RNA sequence: GAGGACCGAACCGACUAAUGUUGAAAAAUUAGCGGAUGACUUGUGGCUGGGGGUGAAAGGCCAAUCAAACCGGGAGAUAG
RNA sequence: CGCCGGAAGACCAAGGGUUCCUGUCCAACGUUAAUCGGGGCAGGGUGAGUCGACCCCUAAGGCGAGGCCGAAAGGCGUAGUCGAUGGGAAACAGGUUAAUAUUCCUGUACUUGGUGUUACUGCGAAGGGGGGACGGAGAAGGCUAUGUUGGCCGGGCGACGGUUGUCCCGGUUUAAGCGUGUAGGCUGGUUUUCCAGGCAAAUCCGGAAAAUCAAGGCUGAGGCGUGAUGACGAGGCACUACGGUGCUGAAGCAACAAAUGCCCUGCUUCCAGGAAAAGCCUCUAAGCAUCAGGUAACAUCAAAUCGUACCCCAAACCGACACAGGUGGUCAGGUAGAGAAUACCAAGGCGCUUGAGAGAACUCGGGUGAAGGAACUAGGCAAAAUGGUGCCGUAACUUCGGGAGAAGGCACGCUGAUAUGUAGGUGAGGUCCCUCGCGGAUGGAGCUGAAAUCAGUCGAAGAUACCAGCUGGCUGCAACUGUUUAUUAAAAACACAGCACUGUGCAAACACGAAAGUGGACGUAUACGGUGUGACGCCUGCCCGGUGCCGGAAGGUUAAUUG
RNA sequence: UUCCUUGUCGGGUAAGUUCCGACCUGCACGAAUGGCGUAAUGAUGGCCAGGCUGUCUCCACCCGAGACUCAGUGAAAUUG
RNA sequence: UUUAAUGUUUGAUGUUCUAACGUUGACCCGUAAUCCGGGUUGCGGACAGUGUCUGGUGGGUAGUUUGACUGGGGCGGUCUC
RNA sequence: GCCCGUU
RNA sequence: GCAUCCGUAGCUCAGCUGGAUAGAGUACUCGGCUCGGACCGAGCGGCGGAGGUUCGAAUCCUCCCGGAUGCACCA
């Protein structure tokens, strides 16, 4: 039947894309936390 | 939930196969020592 | 003209609709329209804020006059139109110098009437002029409450309101609701009653007819769970308690007017 | 040539029975069944955020989780 | 040999990302073996002015200089700026690779800009106006895609009786563009004068007046001509690594049937009254005036960048799997049929990645059954049965619509005749007229073709398969169509049209917001909110002591404050 | 909605705790948290009849897929 | 106890006024702008509205409580002398 | 003001 | 089965004056008005049983009987 999980690549990066971190403070926190622990990937991109 | 299992990494929600009341035949007629 | 359907259908047995022959079969004034999207009852927060409303038919806004200040020039009556978005029906008007305006659509007001607005006009349906130079009993609508604001009581299909005294700045009005309230007397109004009054006589029949203009559907309190409603609950159909709102303010009798400000201008609350 | 009209495929749904129940499947299959121009159905995008939303109201649904989601923290809460 | 064929075929979007093609390998992966593979390794493969993105323009909505508001963080919003699922210039046919093609090649086209030359000329916007520009349902006419038959052309003379014919098989294809302007749709045309309107102006739009003409203009499928002395073409001939390659090539017409596609963003009708902005056309202001600019012809230049392989109802996407699940759009052949149902087929694609034997109980999915026919069981659960078209016929009750397909019954195949194929549909030639052409009248060849009657005939059975209502009687509840516990409950529950009470005079009540503000509503008491009841018919009695709400103000009691 | 209760009487059956009609002794109906009716409608609750049948008396045989044997691959719950 | 007179002075109610304050009335400008601000004017007007303090109401929302004994709990009874 | 009935 | 409240004149009901004294309406009886009602005037008529406290009980105890009300739940 139908899963929860249907991709779509505009509404992926719309919702938390590097722009969509970029835009607010606590979004701009994500990015600290996750430079912090040192991720090879911070975003959902490209 | 149960996010770290590596005995099987795919599921998180598991206890719809061994316990009886979750199971999808349990029937309530099993519950009569009421 | 009050038309029964035929009970051809279950949903077709209670239908009775309005028909009016004399309205404008044909697309509407393009340059007088604008575009007017809906809302679903929500507001900036994007929250409910008034329950059930959504859905319905695409409208247009028609901009229709309710100032009536192009004065001294008259006006002859094009033609009658349909308004989705009011319960009156709205008339063209052509001025002599090549204007073009929607008013509303008074009582008995046909297709080559002449009307004019202004302070020197004539004491005869349609016409617009302030209300110290009405005379002191009339019927009238449109009716202003600031001078030079527009036209806000009495616009609803079939509605009017009474010109009872006129001594000093003031004059005194009846209002459709049995109320009497004083409005300065250079406020302007438009002479008669509104047109469409058997508006109020038509029955939709059926649950999709009440869709078709954005209602959406009303679920009781009592039929609630307590976390819903206070009227929740209950095995079986309990009441048990004062009835209230769904924010626990009582209705069914308990008055909510709390304007002190404007309560010099109310000669006597309606009964 | 009207209709929340009628019969009936696509499409939407889920009333009955059997199978399956370490399944082909964490809810299906087979045979029947209901709606099928409408209060219908569907694609793409958008809005509403947790004592909050949304609810033709079943405590239903809010990412296989809901009489108060999930993640991190207070935190080694407390446990006659 | 079997299966699908409104897909289990073909082409995409979304999503995936090399799974595509070629060579090579078989450890692991593949529910078995594997020489094979969507597996390992290596190499190759995606070619655009016209397709799509980007781009110009906006919807819902987002962000938002100043601004308004808020302990802080921030919230809302103006001017703006983003945001498609919508609007906006232009290409087709044929050929070719192992793998790309409307992108390469061949043939024939089209669009928008820049620059230059010549000829002529009031050009100019952040402004005005037009246009773009829009619903549901229904009906009819004209067409095409496509199909069938005939004619034509090429081939055939049959493994077993017959088959030189009223015989059999195959082919009979051709685009954009350019030219013509038809079925159909809409609308009167032209000139002059004037004006409280279109934020100023206007020769444009709107309004008024007068004269004159009986016609004009706009839109538009298809057809026809050209494109095309080409291309393609059944086959034949010549080589070959037997995969394929090279050359040549006949006919290439007509009739009938016919769409859910086109004319049609039309027409008719209804109420629930049906986006926006730019490109486009036009008007003028400031302004410039032998300038600049505008219009036409010709020449020349430019049209960048990114995507393009492959899968896409699936073994490549979402489901942990090569998982009986889920997933939007486009194309729509034949015979029978009302049909996109169903049965059998075409083009095309497959036999679902363990097999071989045996023929016990028992389980699953089916077939048939003596006599009886609900005796079974909580309960006719499940099965069995009914089933089509035409005609005859049809009760109580009723809100006069219904009930009703009530119930029940009769006919049904094939052959011949009526009639060498009828009624109807289509309509060539010939003739006549003019408006001389995509015209009208007459005319009927040819093609297509029901339904009925009479007579005969075969079978147990003619709606023969697939497909395809069981019917009737009494009663509870809910008026009805709808809605709901995704995963044990579809109902008598919820909703509903209708009814009533009550609040609400507009800066409305009320709701979300420390606020600003927003919804209610660009609505105004025939309106909006809340509550209860629930179509319709007949009705809805008595009680205000209690609790609540509304009204009252005399008296009693009574806060901060004052002292 | 009625405990006593399978109340009593009538109908239907050979036989009816259910059904239909009536009586009133309403444990404990009742008028818009509506009363009583009601044509049409319902995958709604109860009851009866005709047709039909492996539902049953009472099972028998047959066609397939497993079960069984051979070859290859190769699990699970549980367990002092 | 009871009143009037002169001199001096608060509270109540009422009536006008405008100048604080309100304006989701009109017009003009910033300005290519239904925001906002400034200006002019009209209507309200010391009212309304807001801050501090204060009485009432307040399951709208919150934090909690709701005993033990007991031939099982509940119900009943009992709890000290 | 009220003032029933009579096998 | 448990709990709570009631038994008073022929009938329906007061009286707990905290223990020292029983009443009302209606019925019935007698007399009058007119034949009978209605009406008027007078009268008559007794603490559910059985023990106990008490100087003394309808009243307060204990048991019994009768009549009502509520409860008898989770399995
Ligand atoms: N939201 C879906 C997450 C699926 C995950 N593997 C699970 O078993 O929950
Ligand atoms: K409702
Ligand atoms: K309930
Ligand atoms: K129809
Ligand atoms: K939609
Ligand atoms: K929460
Ligand atoms: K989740
Ligand atoms: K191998
Ligand atoms: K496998
Ligand atoms: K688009
Ligand atoms: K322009
Ligand atoms: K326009
Ligand atoms: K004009
Ligand atoms: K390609
Ligand atoms: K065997
Ligand atoms: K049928
Ligand atoms: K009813
Ligand atoms: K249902
Ligand atoms: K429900
Ligand atoms: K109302
Ligand atoms: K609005
Ligand atoms: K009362
Ligand atoms: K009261
Ligand atoms: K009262
Ligand atoms: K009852
Ligand atoms: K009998
Ligand atoms: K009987
Ligand atoms: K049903
Ligand atoms: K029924
Ligand atoms: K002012
Ligand atoms: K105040
Ligand atoms: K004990
Ligand atoms: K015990
Ligand atoms: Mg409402
Ligand atoms: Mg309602
Ligand atoms: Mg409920
Ligand atoms: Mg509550
Ligand atoms: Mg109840
Ligand atoms: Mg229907
Ligand atoms: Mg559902
Ligand atoms: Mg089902
Ligand atoms: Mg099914
Ligand atoms: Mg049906
Ligand atoms: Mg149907
Ligand atoms: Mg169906
Ligand atoms: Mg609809
Ligand atoms: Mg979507
Ligand atoms: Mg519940
Ligand atoms: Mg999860
Ligand atoms: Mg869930
Ligand atoms: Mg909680
Ligand atoms: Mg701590
Ligand atoms: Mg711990
Ligand atoms: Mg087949
Ligand atoms: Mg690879
Ligand atoms: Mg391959
Ligand atoms: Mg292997
Ligand atoms: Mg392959
Ligand atoms: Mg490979
Ligand atoms: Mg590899
Ligand atoms: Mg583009
Ligand atoms: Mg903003
Ligand atoms: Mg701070
Ligand atoms: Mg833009
Ligand atoms: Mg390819
Ligand atoms: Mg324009
Ligand atoms: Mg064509
Ligand atoms: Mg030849
Ligand atoms: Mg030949
Ligand atoms: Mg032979
Ligand atoms: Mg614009
Ligand atoms: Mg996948
Ligand atoms: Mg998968
Ligand atoms: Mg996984
Ligand atoms: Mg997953
Ligand atoms: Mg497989
Ligand atoms: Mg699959
Ligand atoms: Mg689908
Ligand atoms: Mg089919
Ligand atoms: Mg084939
Ligand atoms: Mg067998
Ligand atoms: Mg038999
Ligand atoms: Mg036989
Ligand atoms: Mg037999
Ligand atoms: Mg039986
Ligand atoms: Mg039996
Ligand atoms: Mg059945
Ligand atoms: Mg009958
Ligand atoms: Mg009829
Ligand atoms: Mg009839
Ligand atoms: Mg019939
Ligand atoms: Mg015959
Ligand atoms: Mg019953
Ligand atoms: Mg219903
Ligand atoms: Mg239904
Ligand atoms: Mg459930
Ligand atoms: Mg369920
Ligand atoms: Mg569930
Ligand atoms: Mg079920
Ligand atoms: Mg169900
Ligand atoms: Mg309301
Ligand atoms: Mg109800
Ligand atoms: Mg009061
Ligand atoms: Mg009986
Ligand atoms: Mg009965
Ligand atoms: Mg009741
Ligand atoms: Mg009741
Ligand atoms: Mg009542
Ligand atoms: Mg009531
Ligand atoms: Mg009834
Ligand atoms: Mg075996
Ligand atoms: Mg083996
Ligand atoms: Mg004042
Ligand atoms: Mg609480
Ligand atoms: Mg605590
Ligand atoms: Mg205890
Ligand atoms: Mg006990
Ligand atoms: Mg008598
Ligand atoms: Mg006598
Ligand atoms: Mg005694």
């Amino acid at each position: 039947m139908k899963r929860t999980f249907q991709p779509s690549v505009l509404k992926r990066n719309r919702s938390h894309g590097f722009r969509a971190r970029m835009a607010t403070k606590n979004g701009r926190q994500v990015l600290a936390r996750r430079r912090a622990k040192g991720r090879a990937r911070l975003t959902v991109s490209k | 939930m149960e996010n770290n299992s590596r005995t099987m990494p795919h599921i998180r929600r598991t206890t719809h196969i061994m316990k009886f009341a979750h199971r999808n035949s349990f029937d309530f007629h099993f519950f009569n020592a009421r | 003209a009050v038309v029964k359907c035929k009970p051809t259908s279950p949903g077709r047995r209670h239908v009775v609709k309005v028909v009016n022959p004399e309205l404008h079969k044909g697309k509407p004034f393009a340059p007088l329209l604008e575009k007017n999207s809906k809302s679903g009852g929500r507001n900036n927060n994007g929250r409910i804020t008034t329950r059930h409303i959504g859905g319905g038919h695409k409208q247009a806004y028609r901009i229709v006059d309710f100032k009536r200040n192009k004065d001294g020039i008259p006006a002859v009556v094009e033609r009658l139109e349909y308004d989705p978005n009011r319960s009156a029906n709205i008339a063209l008007v052509l001025y002599k110098d090549g204007e073009r305006r929607y008013i509303l659509a008074p009582k008995g007001l046909k297709a080559g009437d002449q009307i004019q607005s202004g302070v020197d006009a004539a004491i005869k349906p349609g016409n617009t002029l302030p209300m110290r130079n009405i005379p002191v009993g009339s019927t009238v609508h449109n009716v202003e409450m600031k001078p030079g604001k527009g036209g806000q009581l009495a616009r609803s299909a079939g509605t009017y309101v009474q010109i009872v005294a006129r001594d000093g700045a003031y004059v005194t009005l009846r209002l459709r609701s049995g109320e009497m309230r004083k409005v300065e007397a250079d406020c302007r109004a438009t002479l008669g009653e509104v047109g469409n009054a058997e508006h109020m006589l038509r029955v939709l029949g059926k649950a999709g007819a009440a869709r078709w203009r954005g209602v959406r559907p009303t679920v009781r309190g009592t039929a609630m769970n307590p976390v819903d409603h206070p009227h929740g609950g209950g095995e079986g159909r309990n009441f048990g308690k004062h009835p209230v709102t769904p924010w626990g303010v009582q209705t069914k009798g308990k008055k909510t007017r709390s304007n002190k400000r404007t309560d010099k201008f109310i000669v006597r609350r309606r009964s």
